[PDB]
């Protein structure tokens, strides 16, 4: 366990390490532009 | 999920599944942040009113399931705890504050392409990323609507479900509630409005809320799923332990000691 990041910490192996977005990833990211 | 689509696989593989040795049932979410912690809600272990008290050899854990109902032989990691951590704070007869405990796990496990740590927020992601409009998830495989039982009830997934809710200013989540809140807590959900709905509920305590950081593209768990007056209630808002408000006492206990 550690703060900031284990290196390999939440990052999916089917998903961020396979250069792949999920289905409801930009709803997120979204909420962040449309934030500030 | 109150309002919960179908996880892909391998959506949230940091998340874990409590259960009872005997007889077998799903107890709560819980989150896998090592190869050997297990981090959850303080009142999937001791909620006194209703005889919650669970000892260590009562519980086993699951890891990296994708069914709710059937042992997937190929993925799947059962594990039993060492040992239990609830908060000596954790304030269970006035409003849950600091509803956060540990878990130990006797064997270390072994990560998959299924089985893998979120990563706990530090200072700049709490201070960027917390706030009021950002959507952060809500996963696990309760109900998917409130109930109180026959039999059973009849409102449970299949599949891990996800829903994904935006954090509520402060303001708008004590007014919410009767129910004294603490700087320890927070509140997701839509409001009145807000076209959109969705929540967790009984059987989703305990499990992660993450956020994904644009910086490094990675998840960080900002909630626990604690608690909420009914699952979905118009008005009413889902409460989330502050993790990082509580990462003082998370190294505690991993530790031992350091501060
Ligand atoms: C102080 C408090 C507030 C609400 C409830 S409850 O019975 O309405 N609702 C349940 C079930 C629940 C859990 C989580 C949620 C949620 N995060 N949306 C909603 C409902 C609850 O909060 N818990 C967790 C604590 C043990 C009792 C079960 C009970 C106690």
């Amino acid at each position: 366990t550690f703060g900031a990041g284990e290196a390999d910490c939440g990052l999916r192996p089917l998903f961020e390490k396979k250069q792949v977005q999920d289905q409801t990833e930009k709803e997120l990211f979204e909420s962040y532009i449309e934030g500030r | 999920i109150v309002e919960g689509q179908d996880a892909e696989v391998g959506l949230s593989p940091w998340q874990v599944m409590l259960f009872r040795k005997s007889p077998q049932e799903l107890l709560c979410g819980a989150s896998l942040i090592s190869d050997r912690w297990v981090l959850t809600a303080a009142h999937c272990l001791l909620y006194p009113p209703w005889d919650k008290n669970f000892t260590v050899d009562d519980l086993l854990v699951r890891i990296g399931k994708h069914s709710r109902t059937r042992y997937e032989r190929k993925v799947e990691k059962i594990s039993m705890l060492d040992k239990i951590y609830i908060h000596p704070r954790y304030n269970w007869k006035e409003n849950l504050d600091r509803d956060i405990a540990l878990l130990k796990l006797k064997r270390p496990i072994e990560l998959s392409d299924y089985i893998h740590p979120v990563c706990l927020p530090d200072k700049q992601t709490a201070a960027k990323l917390l706030h009021a409009g950002f959507k952060g998830r809500v996963t696990g495989w309760g109900n998917r609507r409130e109930t109180w039982t026959t039999s059973v009830a009849e409102v449970q997934p299949s599949v891990l479900q996800v829903v994904n809710l935006p954090l509520v200013e402060r303001p708008v989540c004590k007014a919410s509630t009767r129910i004294r809140i603490t700087d320890n807590m927070f509140c997701a959900g839509y409001k009145p409005g807000e076209g959109k709905r969705g929540d967790a509920c009984e059987g989703d305590s305990g499990g992660p809320f993450v956020m994904k950081s644009p910086y490094n593209n990675r998840w960080y768990q900002m909630g626990i799923v604690s608690w909420g007056e009914g699952c979905d209630r118009d008005g009413k808002y889902g409460f989330y332990t502050h993790v990082f408000r509580l990462k003082k006492w998370i190294q505690k206990v991993i530790d031992r000691l350091g501060s």
